[PDB]
């Protein structure tokens, strides 16, 4: 795993040491190279996963999530240097620096094979976030959200710490390998119904879940284009991943530990669907948006059962190439009008036709329009809530209604209206912007041809 | 780059502090009164008719004639949701309570008397289409093992 | 639709035309420029049928506030041709 | 599919009936069926040989691993990843296996259902009730297990499965 | 506001269009709507305007239980069949600056002239400024009315979208 | 056999050729519009091959052409299944679409965006053909879902008209409100049968599946537009007419009803299906009907007469009548689409005019038109031989010689007549009288293009229901056998509704004031179930939301 | 007779027969023209940069950004011990999360027992 | 509907039930019976490819229509004779469910007066 990660560790002096005018293309040129090779970790076999050495380890579930985000970083990239154009040289090497940092920790999280390594690399993945949504803020309002995030501290990775290290003394290692072999059941008592919230709020927050989400719509309306993408295609995925690997230790506990996490999506995926149709922004309706599918991969990790890790596999992939391409695309907007309204500007397909044929296309497939992998895992997860619960088809199709109501409200409400009279910069497309929605786009759709590489481990 | 004090706050207890929210939105001190106060929490904002965009005549040549809405006018706290697309309350062409009891009539009527129907039936006053080999039991695959009970619908 | 074309010229007499079968107006005192209250010694209540008549006459209704003003040929014929926006 | 057997994929035969026509008006058919063969199947079958002839010069083959039996989950020690690792896989590779035996059986089935068609209640006895000996047997292997499924939770179901029986056979005497 | 005299207009006018529609047959609509401006005339010389304000409540309240069940509406007109149906193709005229050099080739000499057109939508700007600053009431403009331009060569203020405001039909 | 299977599967392929000409090349603009009508006009040959195979060899072949995915014990595939709803029920709709296809090529001359129009005629009929043709759920689903998107952009063709984004979304609305029992059937396939390809779903005969087929009950309600979810049938008549005459008249409505027709086997035996959409019809039959006696535009009025030809094939299949219920499918499309077509011509002449009451003075000035509006009428309300009536009088058999419900047979043949009550309200304002267009006469038709189009489209009514008729295979007993007024009610309520009507209609010249009437207003106002239910339920979720 | 239409949410009265616009005293005059007025004054001040060949971009609108700003309404207003609403408010939102606890418990409980007994049909059940 | 009119609104028991019909033995009082013979047995059915209720005593006839049909393709109007020779076959046997009915409801009829009279 180390032939992606001093690569990744080279763009440093290439962002630095290069030239003045060539700092962009550099890093975008090796970046979208570096992928290439990523595509080589996809040498999967049946029985086992791919053990390289005790630092790294890479299986099937951790591939599809390590390519997303090493596809996403020369992106991230395109979109970033509008806005920083103004920008003075040295503080674009700095922004820069932080992604690539990013990504790091990101490729190393998933493939670490240990799990407090993981956990270290956790916490860090988190520190360059704060620096790219807070010094490259888009607002000054001073919300004053810090408790969130010291009660993220309190009720979520502090506990976490402990109970890892808890684990350790007992089990004797925290190799997931070992755990593999030597995880043994955890019976009830009150010690382990505390033990096993310090194993899974941590990841829950993150997700995030629904009543613990107030930091996600605030994190967006602040966090830059280039900050936001990360946050919603690979930071909200970290829980799942954590999740899916630590659920192997905490049965039985889990058989009625999931109700109230259960109840909180089952119940939340509506409750965030109606609100996104009274919101009145593009990229907090996208927030919300968000919580709405990260809440059905809440419900298929914690049932635990074959279906229910492959479809959530492409929830989180789909989401994530999908909420990522619909920041950019609302992004776009933002290059002309300087503002996150939805109402502000109207009727845009009659200025920007190739623009709208993007948001057409990716609205198509944020409902999950078949036979795209949106649909594929969501669809692979309804089904298996009905050996858990027949009930349970009562909530998915209403969230998948409500979902499909608001998807093409947005698209109605801009682009399907007429044009605002007194505006009048709505320039054309230009190539960056097309590009960059077209990257997104065409992967997403590819992927429907091949299922086999995002379908998880279980396939 | 708007002022602190031109923005929405709390709700004003007296008549000198109401002064400045309906000058705020440009609503004359007489047409402005904001929701009680209590728990709700919902500002200084003023307390706009539930009514529909379509209602306002069209035939204005407004700045936004597409929402119905000119430039400096306040925004009810839902005019999203009142907006041309979203629901409409323009005036209704028959009465209300009867309109929702006229439904009520023709569905509700319907429903009942097919259970009445479903006990008394109609058909033809005929007996069954008759079929050999004990009633087509192994035709429907029926277990060659263990014989049904003979069957035969005699002549008449 | 092929093209149904529109001309000033031929708008002319659809506009007057429309005043030459009513019973209240002599038609050759009746003038392209003539005001219809005074000129035509006609009434407002009068001029609210005229009004209705190129709403079948042409096919496209009229507000309320713009139709009483249009006590002139000519006026009636710039509403027809500018809202329609012809100009030959 | 180069060569594939039809032991395991059985077809019982077709018998096309020899038409007897008996009106007095042309086959129109025959028109079609004959260009087929000069206009369309010789011709996917000019270029193919074409496309044959080369694949007979340049030859090259590949095998079918084989995996040969290694020590199963009771022949593996508590907290022992060595022995325990050899058994997991060789668990995992086999139940793969087992996997695909469903869906083999389930190809039978879409067999007798539409080459048969109208008879397919009667002419599918052996198929329908061979289909239930693999339900019941896979189902008892591996179900019930849940996501993590491991050798030692389905040893555990099959623990689970034998001494349930168990007190029930004694039971019976 | 409005005053009920105009108010009056205001039910003449629709109340024959529902009439209209019910009367279907032009013979049926002629005669009955002889019958209808008979009663009108029946009224037409009450001049009390207390009886004249009290001879309008009844007609809105008689007219709402013979309102069409589905009443005629024209089609260009708010509601009918061509309602904006044709707005989607209408194109804004403050976008042609963004046009390519190479399309703008096309076309070059319609584009000349509309350099004297903005020409003097940016001359006149100044006084159309000040044009308004004598008919400007203290407290803010009673109405939205506007006058002419005064003298020639200029253009009256407030202008410039409407007289370049696109045709009914783009195609 | 190979040929058979081999030139069978060119159409779906073939008509996906000039789709994949518009995202590539710029070799030839200004002729794709003739290019994509060539295609069906070449599609329906290749569509005609099989017809001929099909008959003659009954040779119903499903053919897996692919392994896409595999679950432990399952595996999806491109697969189709051609037999014979495929052979026979995709000859009709290219027939229709081949009318249908000239038709557009002339009244949408004034759109720039007519090549983006076409862009997407061309897929919707792609996604209708793969949905029959399906032989599994998902790639079945894929349809079903194709369908719904493809009419959300045809639909609401004119952005801007806001009743086009309104109505465009109730219907969107509505049609995933139908899906959720869709989803479901798969799910109880899933969970209790274990996969999703009718082979093994058909011969396993599940003993209770009233779970399974009670979504798909729900899958015809919002999709066919069944009453409780049908409001929007009508509201797609907002925007072009020929998108209204395949969408929303011959290919997409038909998609409630197939479904349960594809799931014969199971639907047989449980008889809680059938009462309910044996019901379910019965309510919307006549709803559509008792509505549509007093509704006054041509566009919504000809929605609502398509409405209870809908409404009643639901009956048809709720008394287990499989492959009578699939004729009255292809042979209600026929004309009522020429209809569209036909209303297209008068809302031609008539230069943007749809009020039924701005109609008449058109037997001789509009003589072509005039032409086939009555064949169609007369072919909708049944008369001997034509088209609709085959089904007309076939269906009533069973029915009525039958075990039905009581009430069933009660709206059946009341809505029966007001079939008829309408065309003659229509035909009377459309032919009859003198004309009543406004002043200037824009009327003109001698367009040679759609003189084809209507010729094709003509034709098809008067004798392709006949010809249909005689190559099919016998798949039932017949109930030739039953009493003659039982035989013959059809044969004489019919009649009826003609006379009735015109009673209705003729009364109405006298010069005699009118009178307001509740039932007047509630049949013409829809019932008031969409005036009601589209303005509390969008608040309840909307208004509710915040909090 | 014409029982005239109940005024409710969803239907706004007929404009020709509110008792309050037939007469238009100094009352209800001195209103009417300050509207107008101040909606001129806006459409004046509006007319500018609309009119305006200079301006390049979107105008900065004040009623809209309040409308936005009142949105976003986080903890400025309401007060925590405010019973008339925290209780009950509070419940919508935490009451019928309840509800699902023991309709999805109760079957899942009453299900698991009848597979102890086979009460339950799953011949044919693998994806589970 | 005489006979569901009658039914109910006469007196029930008379009418045989329609779902349960027959309901009374076979040789209650009708002796000799001749069997129904069927000419095509289980194998020519099994080949035909016809559906069951395609499929019952009339359907031997039913053989013989699409045996031409086959052959005459293209054309059609080649079997329509052939037709009426099971259609009639059928038209009988709707006759005789309309004569096997009414030994059940003459039976149930007849027996009101036999009973009536041993109690009255
Ligand atoms: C506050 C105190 C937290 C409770 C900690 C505790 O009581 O742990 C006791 C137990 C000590 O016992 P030990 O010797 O380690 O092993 C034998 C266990 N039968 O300790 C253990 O064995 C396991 C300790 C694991 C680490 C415990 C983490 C403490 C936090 C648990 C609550 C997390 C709640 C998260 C917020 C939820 C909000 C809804
Ligand atoms: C290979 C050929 C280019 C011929 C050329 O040099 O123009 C390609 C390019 C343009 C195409 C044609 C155009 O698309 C339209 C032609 C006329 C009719 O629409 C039928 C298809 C039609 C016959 C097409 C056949 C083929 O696909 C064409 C002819
Ligand atoms: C019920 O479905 C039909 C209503 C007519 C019943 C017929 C009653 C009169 C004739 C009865 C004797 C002849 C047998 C039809």
């Amino acid at each position: 795993m180390l032939k992606y990660i001093i690569p990744t560790i080279m763009l440093m002096p290439l962002t630095w040491l290069s030239k003045n005018n060539m700092i962009w293309v550099n890093s975008t040129a090796h970046s979208l190279l570096i992928s290439f090779t990523s595509l080589l970790l996809m040498n999967q076999f049946g029985d086992n996963s791919l053990n390289f050495s005790l630092l790294f380890f890479s299986d099937s579930l951790s591939t599809p999530l390590l390519i997303l985000t090493m596809w996403l970083l020369p992106l991230m990239l395109m979109a970033s240097q509008h806005h920083l154009s103004k920008e003075n040289l040295t503080r674009k090497k700095l922004f820069i620096t932080m992604l690539i940092s990013l990504q790091l920790f990101l490729i190393m999280t998933f493939t670490a094979m240990e799990l407090i390594l993981f956990y270290i690399l956790f916490e860090a993945t988190l520190v360059p976030t704060l620096i790219i949504i807070t010094r490259w803020g888009n607002q000054t309002e001073r919300l004053n959200a810090g408790l969130y995030f010291l009660f993220y501290t309190l009720a979520g990775s502090l506990p976490l710490l402990v109970a890892l290290i808890y684990i350790q003394n007992t089990v004797g290692s925290l190799n997931f390998l070992m755990l593999q072999y030597w995880v043994q059941p955890v019976h009830n008592s009150w010690s382990n119904v505390f033990m096993w919230l310090a194993c899974m709020m941590a990841f829950m927050v993150k997700m995030p879940l629904y009543g613990l989400h107030l930091w996600l719509p605030k994190a967006h309306v602040e966090a830059p284009i280039a900050g936001s993408m990360v946050l919603a295609a690979v930071l909200l995925k970290l829980g799942g991943y954590g999740m899916l690997r630590i659920t192997l230790i905490l049965n039985p506990m889990t058989d009625f530990m999931a109700y109230p996490f259960i109840m909180l999506s089952l119940w939340g995926m509506i409750m965030t669907s109606s609100i996104c149709l009274r919101q009145t922004d593009l990229k907090s309706l996208i927030a919300y948006s968000s919580v709405s599918h990260m809440a059905l991969v809440i419900v298929a990790i914690l049932i635990q059962t074959p279906w229910s890790y492959m479809g959530a596999t492409a929830l989180m992939i789909a989401h994530g190439l999908t909420s990522s391409m619909l920041f950019c695309l609302a992004n776009s907007n933002y290059e002309r009008i300087h503002s996150r309204t939805m109402i502000l500007a109207r009727g845009l397909q009659t200025l920007l036709p190739l623009m709208a044929t993007w948001w057409l296309l990716a609205s198509l497939t944020n409902l999950a329009l078949p036979p795209t992998i949106n649909l594929i895992g969501e669809l692979f997860v309804v089904m298996s809530t009905f050996s858990w619960s027949n009930i349970t088809i009562i909530l998915m199709g209403v969230n998948m209604v409500i979902t499909a109501l608001y998807s093409l409200y947005m698209l109605i409400m801009t682009q399907r209206g007429k044009y605002t009279y007194h505006i009048n910069n709505i320039s054309p497309s230009f190539t960056r912007e097309n590009a960059l929605m077209s990257l997104h786009i065409l992967p997403l759709l590819l992927l429907t041809l091949n299922p086999k590489i995002i379908l998880g481990p279980l396939y | 780059h708007i002022t602190k004090d031109m923005l929405p706050g709390p709700y004003p207890k007296t008549p000198e502090e109401r002064a400045a929210a309906a000058k705020k939105y440009n609503m004359r001190v007489e047409d402005y009164e904001p929701y009680p106060d209590d728990g709700t929490g919902y500002g200084d904002y003023p307390k706009l008719p539930d009514r529909s965009q379509q209602e306002r005549d069209p035939w204005y040549d407004w700045d936004h004639p597409d929402l119905r809405l000119n430039w400096g006018e306040p925004m009810h706290w839902d005019l999203d949701m009142y907006i041309r697309n979203r629901v409409d309350t323009s005036p209704t062409p028959v009465n209300w309570n009867l309109m929702c009891k006229h439904l009520f009539g023709f569905v509700a009527f319907m429903l009942f008397m097919f259970w009445v129907g479903e006990t008394y039936p109609a058909y033809q006053p005929v007996g069954p289409k008759q079929y050999p080999y004990n009633n087509l039991y192994l035709e429907r695959g029926g277990d060659p093992n263990k014989e049904p009970e003979p069957v035969v619908h005699y002549e008449i | 639709s092929d093209a149904p074309p529109l001309t000033l010229e031929g708008i002319k007499d659809r506009v007057l035309y429309v005043l030459k079968l009513y019973d209240k107006i002599d038609p050759e005192k009746l003038s392209v420029n003539s005001h219809f209250m005074k000129d035509l010694g006609l009434d407002s209540l009068d001029q609210v049928e005229i009004i209705m008549a190129m709403e079948d006459e042409f096919g496209f209704e009229i507000p309320d506030i713009d139709a009483e003003k249009l006590m002139c040929p000519q006026e009636i014929v710039d509403y027809i041709a500018d809202k329609k926006d012809v100009y030959e | 599919p180069d060569s594939w057997d039809k032991d395991v994929y059985p077809e019982p035969p077709r018998r096309t009936p020899a038409p007897s026509p008996q009106t007095s008006l042309p086959n129109p058919i025959t028109y079609l069926t004959k260009a087929f063969d000069l206009l369309v199947d010789r011709p996917v079958t000019l270029v193919r040989e074409f496309i044959e002839r080369q694949h007979a010069k340049n030859k090259y083959y590949y095998y079918h691993r084989e995996f040969r039996r290694v020590p199963d989950i009771t022949e593996c020690q508590e907290k022992d990843v060595l022995c325990m690792f050899e058994a997991e896989m060789q668990w995992r590779r086999d139940y793969k296996v087992d996997q695909e035996i469903v869906n083999i059986i389930q190809e039978r089935l879409k067999a007798c259902q539409q080459r048969e068609g109208e008879s397919h209640r009667q002419n599918c006895a052996k198929e329908l009730e061979q289909f239930t000996q693999v339900v019941k047997a896979y189902q008892d292997r591996y179900h019930d297990l849940g996501a993590h499924y491991s050798a030692r939770k389905c040893l555990a179901k099959q623990k689970q499965r034998m001494l349930a029986e168990r007190k029930a056979a004694k039971e019976a005497a | 506001y409005l005053t009920h005299q105009q108010k009056v207009l205001r039910l003449y006018k629709r109340a024959l269009r529902h009439l209209e529609s019910w009367c279907i047959h032009r013979d049926k609509y002629r005669y009955f709507a002889c019958l209808l401006r008979a009663r009108f005339d029946e009224h037409k010389n009450e001049k009390d305007m207390v009886k004249a304000t009290q001879l309008l409540r009844e007609a809105e309240e008689e007219f709402w239980h013979g309102q069409h069940p589905q009443p005629y509406i024209f089609p260009e007109s708010p509601g009918g069949t061509s309602y904006e149906r044709y707005e989607c193709y209408k194109v804004p005229e403050w976008c042609l600056d963004d046009w390519h050099p190479s399309e703008k080739a096309m076309y070059p000499d319609y584009f000349a002239k509309r350099e004297q057109w903005k020409k003097l939508r940016r001359e006149s700007w100044e006084r159309e400024v000040k044009q308004l600053q004598e008919e400007t009431p203290v407290g803010g403009p009673r109405t939205e009315a506007l006058p002419p331009a005064r003298k020639q060569g200029d253009l009256p203020p407030l202008w410039w979208h409407i007289v370049t405001r696109p045709r009914e039909r783009p195609m | 056999m190979n040929m058979f299977s081999s030139l069978s599967l060119v159409t779906l392929l073939l008509l996906t050729m000039p789709i994949m000409m518009m995202s590539f090349n710029t070799y030839k603009p200004s002729n794709y519009p003739l290019y994509v009508k060539t295609a069906i006009s070449y599609a329906f040959i290749t569509s005609m091959i099989p017809t001929m195979m099909f008959i003659h060899s009954g040779q119903e072949l499903i053919i897996s052409n692919w392994h896409w995915l595999t679950i432990q014990t399952l595996k999806l595939s491109l697969s189709f299944k051609m037999d014979y709803f495929s052979m026979m029920f995709i000859p009709v709709a290219l027939f229709v679409t081949w009318s249908i296809m000239e038709f557009s090529m002339w009244y949408m001359y004034s759109d720039p965006n007519i090549n983006k129009f076409f862009k997407y005629l061309l897929l919707f009929l792609i996604t209708m053909l793969i949905l029959v043709t399906a032989n599994n759920l998902f790639q079945l689903f894929i349809g079903w879902e194709g369908v719904g998107i493809m009419s959300f952009l045809l639909i609401g063709w004119w952005y801007g008209r806001a009743d086009a984004n309104t109505a465009a979304l109730q219907a969107i609305l509505y049609n995933r409100i139908g899906d959720i029992g869709f989803i479901l059937a798969m799910a109880w396939f899933l969970t209790n049968l274990n996969t999703w390809d009718l082979q093994q779903i058909f011969m396993l005969n599940p003993s209770d599946s009233n779970m399974p087929l009670i979504g798909l009950a729900l899958a015809a309600t919002g999709k066919s537009a069944q009453f409780g979810l049908h409001p929007w049938l009508p509201s797609a008549m907002e925007g072009p007419t020929p998108v209204s005459a395949l969408l929303h008249s011959s290919t997409m409505v038909v998609a409630g009803i197939f479904l349960l027709i594809r799931f014969y086997p199971l639907t047989e035996n449980n008889k809680y299906i059938q009462s309910i959409t044996l019901c379910l019809g019965a309510i919307t039959t006549l709803f559509t009907a008792m509505c549509a006696l007093t509704q006054n535009d041509i566009k919504k009025i000809i929605a609502f007469s398509t409405s209870s030809q809908l409404g009643l094939m639901m009956v048809t299949i709720g008394i287990n009548q499989p492959y009578l219920a699939f004729l009255h499918i292809c042979t209600h499309a026929f004309f009522k689409a020429m209809l569209f077509m036909c209303s297209g011509s008068i809302i031609h002449s008539l230069n943007d005019e749809q009020d039924i009451r701005k109609m008449g003075g058109l037997f001789k000035a509009m003589p072509f038109t005039t032409t086939a509006l009555i064949v169609g009428s007369l072919a909708l309300t049944g008369m001997p031989f034509l088209t609709g009536f085959y089904s007309k009088d076939l269906i009533i058999e069973a029915a009525n010689t039958s075990y039905t419900n009581a009430w069933a047979l009660l709206m059946t043949l009341i809505a029966t007549s007001f079939t008829a009550i309408y065309s003659t309200r229509i035909i009377f304002f459309a032919l009859l009288g003198q004309p009543r267009f406004p002043t200037l006469v824009n009327i003109n038709e001698n367009n040679p293009l759609l003189i084809n189009s209507i010729k094709r489209l003509l034709i098809g009514s008067l004798f392709a229901g006949y010809i249909i008729s005689n190559n099919i295979p016998p798949t039932t007993i017949p109930q030739m056998t039953m009493p003659y007024y039982l035989k013959t009610t059809a044969l004489i309520v019919t009649i009826l509704g003609f006379i009735l009507a015109l009673e209705i209609s003729n009364m109405t010249k006298n010069l005699k004031y009118h009178y307001p009437s509740n039932a007047f207003k509630f049949s013409t106002l829809l019932g008031y179930f969409p005036t009601i239910m589209h303005r509390l339920a969008p608040y309840m979720n909307l208004s509710m939301s915040q909090k | 007779s014409f029982p005239k239409y109940e005024a409710s949410r969803l239907s706004s009265l007929p404009t020709t027969l509110d008792p309050a616009e037939y007469d238009i005293s100094s009352e209800t005059r001195k209103a009417q023209a300050e509207r107008l007025a101040i909606r001129s004054r806006l459409k004046r001040e509006y007319q500018l940069q609309y009119y305006d060949p200079s301006r390049r971009g979107v105008i900065e609108d004040p009623a809209l950004v309040r409308w936005t700003y009142a949105r976003s309404a986080n903890i400025y207003p309401n007060f925590r011990p405010n019973t008339k609403t925290s209780l009950l408010g509070a419940l919508f939102g935490i009451g019928p999360l309840v509800f699902w606890y023991y309709v999805f418990k109760t079957d899942r409980d009453r299900k698991e027992k009848l597979i102890q007994e086979g009460k339950l049909d799953r011949t044919f059940n693998i994806s589970y | 509907g005489a006979h569901l009119a009658r039914r109910y609104l006469g007196d029930a028991s008379v009418e045989p039930d329609p779902l349960r019909m027959p309901t009374f033995p076979p040789d209650y009082g009708f002796p000799e019976r001749k069997e129904r013979e069927m000419v095509a047995t289980q194998q020519e059915m099994n080949d035909a490819q016809l559906v069951l209720q395609q499929r019952d005593y009339c359907a031997h006839y039913l053989i013989r229509f699409l045996k031409c049909k086959r052959d005459s393709f293209p054309n059609f109007l080649a079997c329509k004779h052939e037709r009426h020779d099971w259609d009639y076959c059928e038209h009988l046997d709707y006759v005789k469910r309309m004569k096997e009915f009414e030994r059940e409801r003459r039976l149930l009829q007849r027996k009101k007066r036999r009973e009536q009279r041993e109690a009255d």
